[PDB]
């Protein structure tokens, strides 16, 4: 849970912007 | 003067490299499996052979992959790739000498040694890898077990009969739709000439495909920007059983779906794939749009009912989940895409010029773009598996 799969799924629709590790 | 283009292009260049080193640098964690490969020449052409080994007690599996060549001018073939998939390096294995860059290479079902390719000549060859030698003669001559006749021009279109053994369908730029039975083999005829020929558009013709399970339907798509269906029991050839205002541009594929036998897919020169419903063709069932140029390959997951994917010139390859169509989205998620839009693979800095499911491996794609560059990857399970 440093990285949710939520925020991964909305990564997997923003390949182009960095992934914003909280 | 042309300055300005060459200058424009290497901004876009500059902007695109960019992208790729965020995607690059964010790989960890949307992908459980990422393979980058460079080949000697580009491949026009990918599909996965439906044969998998398994070797005792190791911790991977062999595959194989149907690609081509694409030289700015030197000998081009028709290449046979292994490749090793962890389990639950690529390497060339046979290479046969080829008139010209390989359009697109296609497998028999039910004969997968024997494999269709398309050429920038009218002539549609036919191969049989087990009667060639792995290592090309340094000659470079072409010798197809088979040479396919029936087309004025070149094209892109290439389906083998999943029904009916040795039933071959082509499309071209000529405007036609031709079809052959190389089950009528003859001792060494080693020319053939089409049995069937399809008249009914009226521009290039993009591509054809077999109905899955229906022996005698095929779909068609072309610059008309129609999508036609076509049974080959109705003794008219120059007008299909359907014909559809398919797109509001060039329509340069269609993929029908292996579940669903009323239900497939096309995509378009307009950025848009559209769903069909054969039952009402009238009437588009929905259109998927998130591209943002010309879609150019459109397939089906083997694997998943509900799961397509579609690539073009945008670079880009998205793969989208139909039952996640109406969901409701946050403004946030809404900026990046309709909530169908599952992923969107970044992996390619140039135009993507095919991808191929794996049969084997579910949500492993191979997919290979203008720049040389061949990728195997498979997205995170937690991308899908919610």
């Amino acid at each position: 849970k440093l990285l949710s799969s939520s925020e991964t799924k909305r990564a997997a629709r923003r390949p182009y912007k960095p992934i914003a590790l909280r | 003067a042309d300055k300005e283009a060459a200058f424009d292009d290497a901004v876009e260049e500059r902007v695109i490299n960019e992208e790729y080193k965020i995607w690059k640098k964010n790989t960890p964690f949307l992908y459980d499996l990422v393979m980058t490969h460079a080949l000697e020449w580009p491949s026009l052409t990918a599909q996965w052979l439906p044969d998998v080994t398994r070797p005792e007690g190791k911790d991977f599996s062999i595959h194989r992959l149907v690609l081509g060549t694409h030289t700015s001018d030197e000998q081009n073939h028709l290449v046979i790739a292994s490749v090793q998939l962890p389990n639950d390096k690529i390497e060339i294995e046979i290479k046969i000498n080829h008139e010209g860059e390989v359009n697109r290479a296609r497998y028999m079902p039910q004969n997968p040694c024997i494999i269709a390719t398309k050429t920038p000549s009218s002539d549609v060859l036919v191969f049989d890898y087990t009667k060639h030698p792995s290592k090309p003669d340094p000659s470079g001559e072409c010798n197809p077990d088979l040479r396919l006749r029936g087309h004025q021009k070149e094209g892109y279109g290439l389906s083998w009969n999943p029904n009916l053994s040795g039933h071959l369908l082509s499309a071209s730029d000529d405007h036609t739709i031709c079809l052959w039975d190389i089950s009528a083999v003859p001792k060494e005829g080693k020319v053939v000439d089409a049995k069937t020929i399809f008249t009914g558009h009226t521009a290039v013709v993009e591509d054809v495909s077999w109905h899955l399970l229906h022996e005698s339907l095929f779909g068609s798509v072309a610059d008309d920007q129609k999508l036609m269906i076509w049974d080959t029991r109705s003794n008219n050839t120059s007008k299909p059983s359907h014909s559809v205002d398919a797109h509001t541009a060039e329509v340069n594929c269609l993929s029908f779906n292996p579940y669903s036998e009323f239900i497939l897919a096309t995509g378009s020169a307009d950025k848009t794939v559209a769903l069909w419903d054969l039952r009402n063709l009238k009437l588009k069932l929905h259109s998927f749009e998130s591209h943002k140029d010309e879609i150019f390959q459109v397939q089906w997951s083997p694997h998943n009912e509900t799961i397509l994917a579609s690539s073009g010139t945008d670079r880009r390859l998205n793969v989208w989940d139909l039952s996640k169509i109406g969901e409701e989205q946050s403004p946030e998620d809404a900026e990046d895409g309709p909530p169908e839009l599952l992923f969107i693979h970044g992996g390619h800095t140039a135009k993507i010029s095919d991808f191929s499911w794996n049969p084997n491996e579910p949500w492993v794609i191979c997919s290979v773009s203008e720049d040389n560059i061949m990728q195997v990857w498979q997205m995170a399970e937690n991308i899908y598996n919610d």
